[PDB]
């Protein structure tokens, strides 16, 4: 199936970010998708997410692991620009400004093997 | 098509 960037045009994505940030100024707009070809981890039902500004990557990883109903022992990586974040205590509002895409979304992919 | 958002907290 097509990725989010392939299902929505660039100009549609830009406009959506502008409008959703007006409506929810304390939330960060995040696209979360399963890594291409990943089979151990399941698919999320939705693609577009709103994350409160204060949530850090450690907390977000916990949230997503719970949403996927993962076992505590199994590997899981949340990749922002193809790599795991090591500064897991910084709030996502700060991650957003450094790592957002050209379209204004913050893109994440999750995988089960070597980040 | 699905334009909705899920809130993560």
């Amino acid at each position: 199936e097509k990725t989010f960037k392939q299902r929505r045009t660039f100009e549609q994505r830009v406009e959506d970010v502008r409008l959703i940030r007006e409506q929810h100024p304390t939330k960060i707009p995040v696209i979360i998708e399963r890594y291409k070809g990943e089979k151990q981890l399941p698919v999320l039902d939705k693609t577009k997410f709103l994350v409160p500004d204060h949530v850090n990557m450690s907390e977000l990883i916990k949230i997503i692991r719970r949403r996927l109903q993962l076992n505590a022992n199994q590997a899981f990586f949340l990749l922002v620009n193809g790599h795991s974040m090591v500064s897991v205590s910084t709030p996502i509002s700060e991650v957003y400004e450094s790592e957002k895409d050209e379209d204004g979304f913050l893109y994440m992919v999750y995988a089960s093997q070597e980040t | 098509e699905d334009e909705t958002w899920e809130v993560l907290e």
